[PDB]
């Protein structure tokens, strides 16, 4: 919907300092979500749900 | 002409074309317009006058028509549109028929053309009347080619002539035409 | 006129006008271009269907224009008229006129000023325009409950971090559970008497 | 206050995604707090401190 | 219009104002000091720079002081103005009328609630004016992405505080692990059957 | 005066000047002030009446000028601005010339000075001039001091006084006057 | 017109009005409960009490009406009008004229796209009104601070599980504490002087 | 009717009362009612005429009262209020008295009544005036049933009649004919 | 920056609950983030880091 607009119109709004802080805070958090996702392990029981028991 | 000033923003422009403003329009609106300079003409109906400033009298009060009626102008042509357009002319440039100095008018029946002379000079008495007729003149005409010299003998005259094909067709001049001419009947 | 066919257009294509910009028009009686729409619309409209002119032309904009002329200043001749279009979405500015002096169309340089504010608040317009299109469609109760919905868990987690203490406990001494201590250190039921120990407090075992 | 008004206009708002989404992230992170208050030991030590020493 | 000369004032002063305040002149109609700017910014032109004086007053707000003379209610004779300006900030309100009753100038105490209410709006127009100065600048998509992002980072330290459980238990038993087990409790491989036997899950050790 | 009302808000007040406003001018703007009551003066040009209402009856219509034609104040004053201010002082009160009673004025050759004296009297056939002219006095006047009583008659006279220059500089009454006055030219 | 006396509605009652709604009056001068509401407040107010007609009503939207029914289309005759009223609340719209064609009152069918975009757009209004009395109180960088800090917090908390490593030990080798290492793991104390060894970096103990 | 059209959302509707309006008026502002078609009442001050229009010419020229001037009108009735109200609807409707053809009257020594006619045809020279007075009496009456064809004569007459109390009361009417009326003089 | 600015008009802001309620929560938010950044360790590693084997 807007995601397309809004990454065509990018370019523009990276011209304010607050739009970039946004845009950086963004994608740390979005990282940092992945990745301490992987920590607890919602990824592992995933996988494991996908292999139940189908191989060792 | 149309040019990109942004990442994703265009300048553009867009023009109306007048020829469809007036030729393609339910009633019949006035047209004035401009060859050069102080060649002014004026189109209603089927009359079509010359409006010419020059110092000479064509028209003298003792000898033709005076006109401080509406319609005291019956002796003037045969034809009703040229009546028609000459008094909403002098309506539209702010004459009163009550409060302003008759103006003169040729004989119907004297076989010299129908033509209407305005004592438009700024000299004297006449002042404040040549003053509101430049005003009016200047209000119906765009770029209004002044010719009447404070003090100089100014009188107008309106003859009937053939309509300027290679005329630049203006609208705002009909504009400020219908707005100062009041209660207006345009033939249809 | 939102919009408007070939025949009132210099060259001959139709160009169709957003709403939104000609919403303004209603509004606004200071734009030779709203004014020019409404005479075109009641030319068109009653060419075979169905002081009109001069209620359809605001006498304002004709009489100012005209003192600007009088006064040798750049004027509108209410034929050309200029506007700032954003491509991709279409959303555009509504037009103005390309103001003529010296019986010439000013140069793109005079007024370049003009239609780079024009761009720039068209842009702000689109922006403002998709926050009131939000304001107006979720209500700021859901929106204050949420957010301090979201700071009371971050909290919560800050305390599930650091831990909060449960019960009373004495430097060098085992845990007294099942058996409670007041704020001396000792409860009434006489297996923990009074000493008035300083306590030190200490976290679920 | 806004809340009791908030509350009979409730079903006029749940028409849109975004109010639905907001509604539930709040519901989510009430009920997340509350239970990770309740693992941090907040409500055992209220209950500890209305049991200042009167039983065992 | 946007400033004002000495002459222009009753004490001879650069008294200059702003540019929010003198720009609501044109959407304006119904406003004395407007009007008075209009008038003496076309005097302070045409003395020596290049029905213009009764279409440069607002003849309706004109013939509406001349009613209220009439009825003897307050009304304004178009000399004195007063406004609410904020001293650090130099952000003003539009110089609203000093209204006369009795050709006497109204005290203080009889519009006391119109300056308070004056202060008010202005000190409130100020904090609107720098919302919508950030709403024109930046886009709404960009803040629903940074508090969603922000959302999903909380929930993912919740979830990793808490610890989603990774294969499956049973109770009293030794980790099936390298070997999977399925709803039953045990795969294909023939080491753990399907004996039925339920499951409970744990963790990544 | 200037006093805090918040923190930092302030109440603050600002003045404009009416001597700077007609000293500074492209034209001779009106001038119309009301020295104490019941004495109303009108400037223009290098004309100055006093406009005084009174029960006497200094010009009657059998002996003076009757002014139903603006054109007839020839037989009024040597001086044009005398009748200049004169004409436009009867336009602004909304005098009409074809619809209105005539109102007297002395006749030129007589050296008795310029009065003119108009009916403003609200008795039988005179009732809505009155009315009209009373319409007038407010629009140009504010705190117009009305001795025009019902039934009793009612006479104004204007004639050339020295312009008292301790009396106040309005200027709303010139905003009222050149609205009323249609289109009037000011000298420069 | 805030209120309405019985005299002034058919089927007499004393109907008044909200505040915003009549406030919109002062601003839109098109508008034919407006114009009646200032003839109605003339009337009142002068009965006893202390070209009015005329500048009470607009004679633009007169002018309008009697073309439309020259036109013979739908128009207005300033009796009946129809309003959207939200009955919790009691906000409701400007009331709009209840508009006439061929003599006999529209059908609510034909105006059911105008009363539906009524009640949508009063609902939005309610909402946006709430979002501005907001924005006038609430200073912007109050709002901005709250988040940044929330912001700051959580990335603190995240800090805090994973753990900044401190010291900097090396692979095999166990605490040198209290001894520090460069970045070959050396010191100038000799203990561990530059041997040139990987080095771990492990968290507090 | 009131009905709900959304949630706690209901349609809502209220109506103005036209004779508390007209009753409770400090002035006496005119009537204006359509009973029926081509039955046009009117109703000002303590006069009330019936304005009728047909084929018949019950006043000549040569024999009645010519009306080229307002003050001719007080040959017409002996009532002054009858008089106020032909001239203020000849107002209305748009009758420039000095631009316009005149119309006739009945003597108001000749004891058959107040009846004054008007040449609303639209037949050569009468044509401007015609089309003014059909644009006038639109303006003035909601759904004006014109009956004077293009070409065909046609001639308005207004006599005294007993005011039809069973006429609906508008206000529309009303506004038109003040806003017409230019600077009328409305009975207290 | 705004904040100067911000800082002079904080007695006017102090007078609505909302106001006092953001106030409150942003120093709380400080001073957390203070002390678990601290528990965290950034502060040992920048020390260390400028201890880098200059003392013991
Ligand atoms: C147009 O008006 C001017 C000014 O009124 C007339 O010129 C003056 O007329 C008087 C009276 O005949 C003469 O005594 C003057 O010598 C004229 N000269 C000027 C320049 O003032 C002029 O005659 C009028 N023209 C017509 C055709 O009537
Ligand atoms: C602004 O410019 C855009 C891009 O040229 C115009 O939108 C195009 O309009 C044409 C003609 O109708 C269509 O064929 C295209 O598909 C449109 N493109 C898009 C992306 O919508 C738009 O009409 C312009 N706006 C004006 C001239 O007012
Ligand atoms: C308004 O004025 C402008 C110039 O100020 C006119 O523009 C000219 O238009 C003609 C006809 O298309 C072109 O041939 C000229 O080149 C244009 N530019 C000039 C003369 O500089 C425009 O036509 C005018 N519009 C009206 C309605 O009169
Ligand atoms: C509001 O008050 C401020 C503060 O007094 C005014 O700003 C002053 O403007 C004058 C103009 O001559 C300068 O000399 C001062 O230095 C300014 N002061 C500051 C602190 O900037 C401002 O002009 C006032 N606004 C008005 C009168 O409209
Ligand atoms: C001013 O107008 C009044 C109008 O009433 C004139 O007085 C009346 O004139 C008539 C003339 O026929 C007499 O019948 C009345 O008796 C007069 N007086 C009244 C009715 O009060 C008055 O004469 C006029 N004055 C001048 C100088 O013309
Ligand atoms: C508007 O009315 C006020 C109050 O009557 C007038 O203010 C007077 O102005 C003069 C000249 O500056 C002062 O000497 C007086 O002291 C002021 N007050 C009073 C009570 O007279 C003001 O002049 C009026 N404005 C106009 C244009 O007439
Ligand atoms: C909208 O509807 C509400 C609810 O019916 C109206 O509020 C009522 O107003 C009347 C007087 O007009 C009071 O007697 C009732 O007690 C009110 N009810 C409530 C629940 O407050 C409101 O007036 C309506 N809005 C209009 C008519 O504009
Ligand atoms: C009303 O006006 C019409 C049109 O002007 C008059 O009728 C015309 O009169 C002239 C002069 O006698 C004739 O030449 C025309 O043939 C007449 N036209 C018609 C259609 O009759 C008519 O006489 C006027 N009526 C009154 C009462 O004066
Ligand atoms: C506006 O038009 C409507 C519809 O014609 C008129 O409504 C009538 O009002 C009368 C008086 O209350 C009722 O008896 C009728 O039943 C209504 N309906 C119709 C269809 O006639 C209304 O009176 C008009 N307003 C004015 C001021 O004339
Ligand atoms: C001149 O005009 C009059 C009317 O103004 C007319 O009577 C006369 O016939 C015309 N010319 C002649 C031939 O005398
Ligand atoms: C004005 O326009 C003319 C052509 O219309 C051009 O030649 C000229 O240079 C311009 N300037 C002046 C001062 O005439
Ligand atoms: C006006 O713009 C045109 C654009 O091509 C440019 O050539 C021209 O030099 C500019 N102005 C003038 C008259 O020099
Ligand atoms: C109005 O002003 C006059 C001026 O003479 C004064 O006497 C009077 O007290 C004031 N107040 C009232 C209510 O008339
Ligand atoms: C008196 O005035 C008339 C004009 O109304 C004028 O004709 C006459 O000459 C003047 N009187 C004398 C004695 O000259
Ligand atoms: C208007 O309504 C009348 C009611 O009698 C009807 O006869 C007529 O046909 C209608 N006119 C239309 C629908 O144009
Ligand atoms: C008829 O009217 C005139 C005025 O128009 C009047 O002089 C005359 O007396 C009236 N007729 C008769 C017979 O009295
Ligand atoms: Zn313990
Ligand atoms: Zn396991
Ligand atoms: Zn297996
Ligand atoms: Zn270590
Ligand atoms: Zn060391």
């Amino acid at each position: 919907g807007q995601f397309i607009s809004f990454m065509q119109e990018i370019p523009t709004f990276l011209q304010e300092a607050l739009n970039i802080a946004l845009v950086a805070v963004s994608l740390i958090a979005i990282i940092a979500g992945v990745v301490n996702l992987y920590k607890s392990g919602l990824f592992q029981f995933f996988v494991f749900l996908a292999l139940a028991g189908r191989s060792c | 002409e149309a040019f990109k000033i942004g990442l994703h923003t265009e300048f553009q422009t867009v023009s109306f074309s007048m020829v469809g403003l007036f030729s393609n329009n339910p009633h019949d609106l006035p047209l004035l317009c401009t060859l050069n300079k102080s060649h002014l003409y004026i189109k209603g109906g089927n009359a079509s006058f010359k409006i010419s400033f020059d110092d000479i009298a064509v028209l003298l009060p003792e000898y033709d028509v005076i006109i401080q009626h509406p319609a005291d102008m019956s002796w003037c042509s045969k034809s009703d549109d040229q009546i028609w357009l000459s008094q909403w002319f002098m309506n539209a440039v702010g004459h009163d028929w009550y409060l302003d100095p008759p103006f003169l008018c040729r004989n119907r029946t004297k076989t010299e053309g129908f033509i209407f002379q305005v004592n438009t000079s700024k000299t004297g008495i006449n002042e404040n009347y040549a003053k509101k007729f430049k005003t009016g003149m200047h209000h119906l005409y765009r770029e209004y080619p002044d010719s009447c010299l404070d003090g100089k003998l100014c009188l107008m005259k309106a003859q009937p002539t053939s309509w300027p094909l290679q005329c630049p067709l203006d609208h705002v001049n009909t504009l400020h035409f219908l707005t100062r001419g009041k209660n207006i009947q345009l033939p249809r | 006129g939102y919009c408007l066919e070939e025949w009132m257009l210099v060259a001959a294509k139709m160009k169709c006008f957003g709403n939104t910009a000609v919403a303004k028009c209603n509004l606004n009686h200071d734009s030779e271009f709203c004014d020019m729409l409404r005479l075109f619309d009641y030319n068109k409209n009653a060419i075979k269907t169905l002081q009109t002119i001069n209620a359809l032309i605001s006498d304002n904009l004709l009489m100012k224009n005209k003192i600007r002329e009088l006064m040798s200043v750049p004027y509108c001749n209410y034929t050309k008229f200029w506007y700032v279009n954003h491509t991709l979405s279409g959303q555009h500015s509504l037009p103005r006129c390309w103001l003529i002096k010296n019986n010439s169309y000013l140069n793109i340089s005079d007024f370049r000023n003009d239609w780079i504010l024009e761009s720039d608040f068209l842009i702000s317009e689109m922006l403002s325009k998709e926050y009131s299109d939000r304001q107006g469609k979720t209500p700021l109760t859901l929106v204050d409950i949420c957010f301090w919905s979201t700071v009371f868990f971050t909290a919560s987690l800050f305390l599930h971090l650091v831990g909060i203490p449960t019960h009373r406990h004495i430097r060098g001494e085992a845990c007294p559970l099942p058996h409670r201590l007041n704020s001396l250190g000792g409860c009434r039921c006489g297996k923990y008497p009074n000493l008035k120990k300083p306590t030190v407090w200490r976290r679920g075992h």
